C-alpha cells in the first residue's frame, strides 16, 4: 500500500484524576470501647444548720 | 525500473517495456527577458495610472 509503514499513532497523556464524593464506599465499621477523656472532682461542704442546695 | 504511486514508487533493478527518457540536448526553460516598458515622466500618481491601465 502506499505509504505503508506511516502507521497511525495513539498517543495518551495529560492524566487527571478528579474525585467523586456520590461514589463513596465504606467496610465493616469498627465502633470503640467508651475511654475516659478526663474528670473533675468537687467537695460541697455545708457547716450551716439547713440545707443548702 | 521505476514503479507507480501503488508500489510507493520504488526504483529497483529490473526491465520494463517502456521507458522514460530525457532530452539529449535540453532547453533552458529560463524566463526570457523582454524590452522595457518606457513610461514618460510625471507625477507618482499619473505613472501608475498609466502603468495599470
Amino acid at each position: 500500500g502506499y505509504r505503508c509503514g506511516d502507521k497511525t499513532a495513539i498517543k495518551v497523556s495529560n492524566f487527571a484524576y478528579n474525585l467523586d464524593p456520590d461514589s463513596f464506599k465504606h467496610g465493616d465499621v469498627t465502633q470503640s470501647d467508651r475511654q475516659l477523656v478526663k474528670t473533675v472532682v468537687g467537695w460541697a461542704v455545708n457547716d450551716s444548720d439547713t440545707p443548702q442546695s | 525500473v521505476i514503479m507507480g504511486p501503488g508500489y510507493n514508487g520504488e526504483i529497483k533493478p529490473g526491465t520494463a517495456s517502456n521507458t522514460w527518457c530525457y532530452p539529449t540536448n535540453p532547453v533552458t526553460g529560463e524566463i526570457p527577458t523582454l524590452s522595457a516598458l518606457d513610461i514618460p515622466d510625471g507625477d507618482e500618481v499619473d505613472v501608475q495610472w498609466r502603468l495599470v491601465h
